[PDB]
């Protein structure tokens, strides 16, 4: 049979061994029979990639100039995986994604089909209760969830598998009462140990109404993630990532104290050093007493602590916690200016929910995580469904009913929902300015013709 | 009305929208 399901999409199949040619041919045929724009094949086993820098420029020149939408691979063991997956945000999906997507006649979510064996929560649809957490806690839990391949939802549904809460006192528990209520150690365990949560340990992580005292929570945390030896030791082998670096941790990161211990152990197990700053510290003397401090880690770009810090140490690296975890995924220390806009201390909110309640289409996998992060730090909301509650539709291209409906509603002078591309979101944040989404550059819905227009490149 | 994801919510996003340090 045939269809237009994959219309205007470019694919790249990585063949890891000659025995996989029949399934490579069988997948190209499904993609062509359903009207894909282009499907390149690349044989990993038939080229020497030793001592050639398979970097971002190498990849764009070798397989562009237009975007690749999906890389099809049943392994992540190839030397441009990190460039594809963490920088360019191109999904990497198994052969089965093509089969299932054809059978269901829809572009399925990429997460369950990732072959990264670290993506231990690829199945989970996770609600994180904002009422339960500070901003900086929420951002860290989302970072690690995304790094574990899970999906973040901002609504409870039948699809939802997990609800992350801090304590029985949290108001989300009561007002609700299938899916399971757990403490954030459910996330952190998978991250630290890289194996599923199955023992009696798995029982500790579930919401327990007897835990009305702080002393009990502290005690489950020290048990579940306190004390070590982990699985899949080969997956992040650079145990000196932060050697000769020393991080000053801002007091505007008011973490649950065991959560700070986790971040300190993560840093220190990667051979870095950590000093916590407090609000009453004299900063000149802290930095003079610890002159090897070369990085500041903070939540807000407008912290007074960060202003005085820059004055004392004007060459300090200035990052956020997200920045640490991105260095973790690249497995290389990397200056903030070479990372992404989301790896800086956050700007003050630009928009309100009322100005900015956006919906989006054709963004898979990490690009999805990225629009969501961007909307958050811009001050708005994002929804999975397009309704009339929405102020904008963000789009890359012109396909999908979602675009057609929203492009129709934008012709009405009363409605006035706006259709714009993602660079409006990005340039707004970078310039810290409410730019105009009907500008020429933000009406370009042919971004796929160039890979440099991939969401997340602006600010690099 | 509602155009689905294409890749149904009961408790909406705007209800529990605040962080405990807002």
């Amino acid at each position: 049979s045939t269809s237009l399901l994959f219309e205007q999409l470019n694919f790249l199949i990585l063949v890891a061994a000659e025995a996989e040619l029949p399934i490579a041919h069988s997948t190209r045929k499904l993609l062509m029979d359903n009207s894909c724009n282009n499907c390149q094949i690349y044989e990993l086993y038939n080229e020497n990639l030793k001592d050639v820098k398979t970097d971002k420029d190498w990849f764009m020149n070798k397989f562009g100039p237009q975007t690749v939408h999906f890389v099809i691979s049943n392994t992540i063991n190839f030397p441009f995986y990190k460039i594809v997956y963490f920088d360019l945000l191109i999904p990497v999906v198994s052969h089965t994604w093509v089969q299932d997507s054809v059978k269901t006649k829809r572009h399925l979510r990429t997460n369950m089909y990732s072959p990264n064996p670290f993506h231990l929560l690829r199945d989970c649809q996770v609600y994180i209760s904002k009422s339960s957490f500070n901003k900086c806690e929420y951002i860290l839990y989302s970072d690690l969830l995304h790094l574990l391949g899970g999906t973040l939802v901002n609504y409870i549904s039948n699809r939802t598998t997990h609800v992350i809460v801090q304590s029985p006192q949290d108001p989300i528990i009561a007002t609700v009462s299938e899916w399971k209520f757990v403490y954030p150690i459910w996330i952190l365990y998978h991250f630290k140990m890289a194996k599923p949560l199955k023992g009696e340990l798995a029982t500790l992580c579930e919401l327990d109404m007897q835990d009305t005292s702080e002393e009990q929570l502290f005690a489950k945390w020290e048990e579940v993630i306190g004390d070590t030896s982990s699985s899949q030791l080969t997956l992040h082998p650079n145990k000196t990532l932060f050697k000769n670096h020393h991080f000053a941790i801002s007091p505007d990161l008011n973490f649950f104290t065991p959560l700070y211990w986790f971040l300190k152990g993560f840093i220190e197990d990667l051979d870095g050093k950590v000093t916590p700053l407090s609000f009453s510290d004299d900063l000149k003397s802290v930095y003079q007493a610890f002159p090897d401090i070369d990085c500041y880690i903070g939540h807000s770009a407008n912290s007074p602590i960060l202003e005085k810090t820059k004055s004392i140490k004007p060459e300090i690296h200035v990052g956020n916690v997200s920045w640490l975890f991105y260095m973790f995924a690249l497995q290389k220390f990397t200056p903030v200016s070479q990372c992404k806009l989301i790896h800086q201390p956050f700007h003050a909110k630009l928009f309100t929910s009322k100005e900015l309640t956006v919906a989006y289409t054709n963004y898979f996998g990490s690009q999805r995580f990225y629009i969501q992060r961007l909307v958050e730090i811009l001050g708005g909301l994002s929804t999975p469904e397009l309704t009339r509650k929405n102020t904008h539709l963000i789009t890359k291209s012109t396909i999908g009913k979602k675009f057609k409906v929203a492009k129709k509603w934008s012709l009405d002078p009363q409605n006035a929902i706006i259709v714009t591309n993602h660079m409006w979101l990005e340039q707004c944040y970078m310039n810290n300015s409410k730019l105009n989404p009907k500008d020429s550059r933000f009406q370009n819905f042919k971004l796929d013709d160039n890979m440099g227009w991939n969401i997340g490149q602006i600010g690099m | 009305e509602t155009v689905p994801d294409s890749q149904s919510p009961l408790i909406p996003t705007s209800v529990g929208s605040y962080f405990r340090d807002d």
